[PDB]
């Protein structure tokens, strides 16, 4: 919890597949997937991504799997949002196993996109 | 259960200081023998070894043609004769012992019971 | 008459992780270990229930390979009747082991300038491992404290943990190629003698 920067933010046009991207400082061999909440609520799955590069978890909402990317030498973790779901707005932090044992914390930012049509 | 050590001092250069190890527990029948040689705290280097059986015994290059090991059953009394001195072996000597007994070499630091105190030589 | 493909296990290019290691079978010929068993290449030479120079006046049924790459400090778990992590959720070795466990160290290849994560290891089950037994599965296990039932959240984890190398890691954290080469008998004929 020192420096993880994330970016987002649009109302343009729901529909499609737009992206959402952040930033992850130095992992190594840490495990990284976003979460998201709902009103009311909190702690809702999104998905779960390895560190080997080849190691990827999917929501039930997506169906098998979509595009994800992750540059080690830029320490970046990306997720999948396809299909652009009209209830799904809310807000995206780029959380890491808090709960797991060897990945320390991270609860400081969120990011939020409201793209409608 | 500890370890107990002999022998040591200060030899110039042509001359012999035999260093001697021996083990007061009874359980001589399945611990092997292992030598290593470190003064200020360096990464300790594999000196010889001998195998649980006797039949073969395996050394470090550098202390290939000079130091000689011999396993002793009177009173455990592992010796190592220590020859040709050098700058270099102004260094603190350690006594180590492995594990239980098993068919093989072992030339890492992985496992080791004691660690001993030893003694350097100093050469002008 | 052809000697037995066992430097292409020691000379395999790459090697598999712990929860993925590979048995290779050796038959049908015959191994002349003498020029390395006292080549002094390896830095462990491990042989449980029998004596290295004994096995060679011998004939081996059925001899079973087993690949995989550890730490430094981790190959305490690679012993027969020996309980740890390594044995209990990864791999387990029997107490009716007669085979040599063989190991070097890999920081020529396996550690290299900007680390190494392909390697992996399990800590997460409801039992120990049956002995020669390997299980790969993605089901996300979870603590019974509280269970998510359908996704890995609080108290519920993957089994699988990145693992990691690199150079600037101390000797303890250094890589080690582990090789274990069994043998048995059998009353059919041995096609693999010494
Ligand atoms: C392993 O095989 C490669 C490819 O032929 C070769 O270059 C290398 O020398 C082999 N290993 C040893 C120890 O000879």
């Amino acid at each position: 919890q020192v420096q993880l920067v994330e970016s987002g933010g649009g109302l343009v046009q729901a529909g499609g597949s737009l992206r959402l991207s952040c930033a992850v400082s130095g992992l190594g061999a840490h495990r990284v997937g976003w979460f998201r909440r709902a009103p009311g609520k909190e702690r809702e799955f999104v998905a779960a991504i390895g560190a080997n590069g080849g190691n990827t978890n999917y929501l039930d909402s997506v169906k098998g799997r979509f595009t994800i990317s992750r540059d080690n030498a830029k320490n970046t973790i990306y997720l999948q949002m396809n299909s652009l779901k009209p209830q799904d707005t809310a807000v995206y932090y780029c959380a890491a196993r808090d709960i797991e044992t060897a990945e320390y914390t991270y609860w400081g930012q969120g990011t939020q996109v409201t793209v409608s049509s | 259960v500890q370890l107990v050590e002999s022998g040591g001092g200060l030899v110039q250069a042509g001359g012999s200081l035999r260093l001697s190890c021996a083990v007061s527990g009874r359980t001589f029948s399945t611990y092997g023998m292992a030598w290593f040689r470190q003064a200020p705290g360096k990464e300790r280097d594999f000196v010889a070894t001998i195998t649980r059986s006797g039949e073969t015994t395996l050394y470090a290059d550098s202390v290939k043609g000079r130091f000689t090991i011999s396993r002793d059953n009177a009173k455990n009394t592992v010796y190592l004769q220590m020859n040709s001195l050098k700058i270099e072996d102004t260094a603190v000597y350690y006594c180590a012992v492995r594990r239980d007994s098993s068919w093989g070499y072992s030339r890492d630091l992985f496992e080791y019971d004691y660690w001993g105190q030893g003694t350097q030589v100093t050469v002008s | 008459t052809n000697l037995c493909p066992f430097g292409e296990v020691f000379n395999a290019t790459r090697f598999a992780s712990v929860y993925a290691w590979n048995r290779k079978r050796i038959s049908n010929c015959v191994a002349d270990y003498s020029v390395l068993y006292n080549s002094a290449s390896f830095s462990t030479f491990k042989c449980y229930g029998v004596s290295p120079t004994k096995l060679n006046d011998l004939c081996f049924t059925n001899v079973y390979a087993d690949s995989f790459v550890i730490r430094g400090d981790e190959v305490r778990q690679i012993a027969p009747g020996q309980t740890g992590k390594i044995a209990d959720y990864n791999y387990k070795l029997p107490d009716d082991f007669t085979g040599c466990v063989i190991a070097w160290n890999s920081n020529n290849l396996d550690s290299k300038v900007g680390g190494n994560y392909n390697y992996l290891y399990r800590l997460f089950r409801k039992s120990n491992l049956k002995p020669f037994e390997r299980d790969i599965s993605t089901e996300i296990y979870q603590a019974g404290s509280t269970p998510c039932n359908g996704v890995e959240g609080f108290n519920c984890y993957f089994p699988l943990q990145s693992y990691g190398f690199q150079p600037t890691n101390g000797v303890g954290y250094q890589p080690y190629r582990v090789v274990v080469l069994s043998f048995e008998l059998l009353h059919a004929p041995a096609t693999v003698c010494g």
